[PDB]
């Protein structure tokens, strides 16, 4: 269940905090529906009540759960098909999967590829949209702006972020 | 508003478009930054 | 009447953009676009007699 004022994750939209619970006529009979909304954004969302696992519709992590990502951002890898369709396909969907530890664990393989040979055009985008999701969510956790949320990275990466 | 045909899940999202001209208070627009006019058409009415 | 037909114009490039790649994520942010619009009003204000 989300709370009126409960802070949540619905992909792509990186994080919302639930306005509330509503009846909005689909179709036929109309079935409560949660409510996601995003200032930094002024989109708009309705997620069913019905299945909202089924949506991913996760929650922002809690500020216990930095470190453990963190972690799996500066060591982390996971090896990943040759040609670039394949792999630029998977990165992406593990993207719009919304998996802040699938995210990251793909952050740290593609930073240690960055600087070593150099990350394609592609793969870079694969990089860029991945840390933006990260970014966001400790903004959302730790209620830090993206400034000192991008700050954080700083340390388990070894240079800044953009 | 974006929704699923089977998901059930909606998705509304407001999007841009791209711009309009405005009439003038005369009643002529402008376009490329020169004063024009848009004139009248006449044809036949619809139906039988 | 040019801003419809200029329209439909956009209702199949609306069309064609999600019936491919990834179905789940989506949204009209994405489905969209400007210029089967924009040109199609912006041809009528110029060119029309």
């Amino acid at each position: 269940e989300f709370r009126p004022g409960d802070k949540v994750v619905l992909p792509p939209y990186g994080v919302g905090v639930v306005a509330g619970i509503a009846q909005r006529s689909v179709s036929g009979v109309s079935r409560a529906y949660y409510q996601v909304d995003f200032p930094g954004s002024r989109s708009k969302a309705y997620v069913p009540v019905e299945a909202p696992h089924s949506v991913g519709l996760r929650k922002a992590l809690a500020p216990e759960e930095v470190p453990v990502i963190l972690d799996l951002l500066k060591n982390g890898r996971m090896p990943l098909p040759k040609q670039w369709a394949a792999r630029h396909r998977k990165t992406s969907e593990i993207l719009a999967d919304g998996n802040p530890y699938r995210i990251a664990q793909m952050a740290g393989q593609l930073r240690a590829w960055e600087v070593e040979r150099g990350l394609p055009d592609l793969d870079r985008q694969a990089l860029r949209r991945a840390i933006h999701l990260l970014a966001e969510e400790v903004a959302q956790s730790l209620e830090i702006t993206v400034q000192e949320a991008k700050r954080l990275f700083e340390e388990a990466w070894g240079e800044e972020l953009n | 508003q974006l929704i699923h045909k089977d998901t059930g899940l909606i998705k509304e999202d407001e999007v841009f478009l791209g711009h309009l001209p405005l009439m003038t208070e005369d009643g002529s627009f402008i376009i490329n930054g020169a004063d024009r006019v848009i004139v009248s058409q006449i044809h036949r009415s619809p139906g039988v | 009447d040019q801003f419809r037909v200029g329209l439909a114009r956009l209702a199949r490039g609306v069309r064609e953009r999600m019936v491919m790649g990834s179905p789940d994520t989506l949204t009209p942010a994405k489905l969209v676009n400007s210029r089967p619009l924009e040109a199609a009003l912006r041809e009528f204000f110029s060119r029309s007699q």
